[PDB]
């Protein structure tokens, strides 16, 4: 269920800490939301074991690895080694993962926040040897607050008119707290919200019982699907998304026509896949 | 003047899982290599009267004796209460290492993992000691 | 948390067919007995992260699996809530096992004793016996079960597929015909079960949702049909006594036509409602 996945690896000790990965040396590091801090679980059945990859566009073929005998953990050449295998424990009721060494079991990752690098433990009850295993898109999304652009122009944005207008169309990028949304992941539904900066509770909206129009309500709405949202990277972009409903999946979030002008509505349509369906999710400059 | 059942002096240490692997410090671990006839594979074995245990030190670096971290393994240090090791004296010169202090309220000892046998490239560990029957906690010190 | 309170079987990785037992204090590894004496309920502390493992005895109520520090032995003994009561469930992903690993000491986890067919506290290594399978007790007790299926209004007849032939599914009276018993498999991805008549190999109970509430036996190389599955739930109070809801419409619970209790009666799906007609005892086969 894990394997192959690409995903971010974070310190329970400090949450603000993750695996890093540069030119074979590993340490830890604030949140990059890029490749360095991307790892691929690869999967031995005969082995129950996990090797721990690199998305480094540079060195295509770097593992984790544990030098043995010592207590450092680098990133080696693959080899398919002994010493670079890992057994995926996750500890449940606590959503944290221990990551013992396929090479010697007694032997698990501690985390140094002090000295930002990462060690070998025997198992105890402390932090420092649990690890928040995540999907990177989750990880990069989660608590991001983000500005939402349609391909077709990355000069607009999609934005609620004002704080007392919840409708939702597209404008022209002027920074303000209207046109920013911060994302939240909702573990249990496995969905994403979209918040709104210029309201507290004010999240982004599937009306359907007014067809296909979407606007900002609030989110003590509790157990409404139209609230949640699938977000869905393009291949080959870094930035791009398509975001359907969680109530009907078949809807995505759709600019209106493909019209370009200020004014312009945001809704959701029966998913194609055409560029007025793709959105541009980015830091706010 | 002997007080024991183990002379004072120089030793070599293996593992019983081999008898051409040779305990030495590598980095800041331990471990059994390739024999080297270095003064790093030498191992001082002093008695000490009042508690009746060892401190080993590393004829290389007489200031430095077997101890163990926070992390679970065995270590080189200067001289502290976690240098001072109680032999289990099973066969020849077959011994099972204790620390002298119980760790966390536990006999605990010299542990080697091996992987069918295989003990290269593994560092010296400090676990739970049972009995003397495990294995992976018997070693030779041969005098030398 | 999402263990908590659960009460589970616990079998050996390294031998599938050995399960926790617990009887006076002494835990003990065991063939398949389908009853308390291997169940155990899942007690969660958030505080600690850890779990409590306490026998469902039915005379001892209150015995936890305990690690008798400082040997390497287990037992159970009356809960005092600790450390050496605690115990870290971590799960080997990909593996579908659990590591179990003391709390008072992570550095010991439990250890298959296959051959003197008990537990012990061990440092950890690559084998399977420091793993084990943790299962929800009914899916334990039904996996690859094979039964009779009784209506509660009558426990001497039976559901039964009417021959090898015929693939209608009536009842009639308890007569140790092969088509009057059932192989019941749990599937992993749908959740959710499937009954197997004895007299075919891939034959299913099945709600044919094309004819009403008509429900008959059908191939189960038909691959993805909801419909071939069911949703077993015990009723409270009782060992044996189950509700059987349909995987395509949870609504639709297996029916006896009426609560009629004739021989030939129409076993069918209806809308659940509770009542007698729709409970049903899976039982051994004598
Ligand atoms: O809803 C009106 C429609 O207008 C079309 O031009 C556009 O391609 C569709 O995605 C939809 O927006
Ligand atoms: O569809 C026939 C129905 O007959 C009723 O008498 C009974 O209450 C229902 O459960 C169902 O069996």
């Amino acid at each position: 269920s894990l394997n192959d996945k690409i995903v971010t690896i974070s310190c329970k000790a400090d949450t603000n800490l993750f695996f890093y990965q540069v030119a074979g040396n590993v340490s830890l590091f604030q949140q990059t939301r890029n490749y360095l801090e991307r790892w691929r679980l690869i999967y031995d059945s005969n082995k129950a074991a996990y090797k721990i990859k690199s998305m480094d566009i540079h060195n295509t073929n770097l593992v984790l690895t544990w030098n043995a005998p010592t207590h450092n953990i680098s990133t080696q050449q693959d080899s398919n080694a002994d010493n670079q295998y890992w057994l995926l424990l996750k500890d449940i009721g606590n959503n944290s993962f221990i990551i013992a060494s396929y090479k010697n079991p007694n032997l698990v990752l501690y985390a140094d926040t002090v000295a930002r690098n990462l060690k070998l433990s025997t198992l105890n009850n402390s932090n420092y040897i649990k690890f928040i295993i995540e999907d990177y898109i989750i990880s990069d999304l989660n608590n991001f607050t983000c500005k939402i652009s349609p391909i077709l122009d990355l000069n607009k944005v999609v934005q609620q008119v004002d704080v007392t207008n919840l409708n939702v169309n597209l404008y022209t990028w002027d920074y303000g707290r209207n046109q920013k949304w911060t994302i939240r992941y909702n573990e249990e539904k496995a969905a994403y919200q979209f918040f709104n900066t210029i309201l507290s509770n004010g999240v982004l909206t599937w009306i359907f019982s007014n067809g296909n129009t979407v606007r900002v309500s609030s989110s003590n709405d509790q157990n409404n699907d139209a609230q949640y949202w699938l977000i869905n990277p393009v291949s080959d972009t870094d930035e791009t998304y398509t975001i359907t409903n969680l109530r009907d999946t078949t809807k995505a979030l759709d600019l209106y026509g493909g019209q370009t002008a200020n004014g312009t509505a945001i809704q959701v349509f029966n998913y194609h896949g055409d560029d007025n369906q793709k959105w541009n999710i980015r830091n706010p400059p | 003047v002997e007080r024991t059942f183990l002379p004072n002096g120089n030793y070599n240490i293996k593992s019983i899982f081999s008898g051409s692997l040779y305990l030495n410090p590598v980095s800041k671990s331990l471990t059994f290599s390739n024999e080297s006839s270095a003064n790093n594979q030498k191992w001082n074995v002093e008695y000490m009267a009042e508690n009746r245990c060892f401190k080993i030190s590393n004829v290389a670096e007489p200031n430095k004796y077997l101890s163990y971290d926070n992390f679970g393994f065995i270590s080189l240090d200067s001289l502290s209460n976690r240098c001072y090791w109680f032999p289990i004296k099973i066969a020849v010169n077959t011994y099972i290492m204790l620390s002298l202090n119980k760790v966390n309220e536990l006999d605990y000892a010299w542990d080697i993992y091996d992987t069918n046998e295989n003990i290269l490239s593994q560092p010296l560990l400090l676990l739970p000691n049972f009995d003397i029957y495990n294995s992976n906690q018997m070693f030779k010190l041969e005098k030398i």
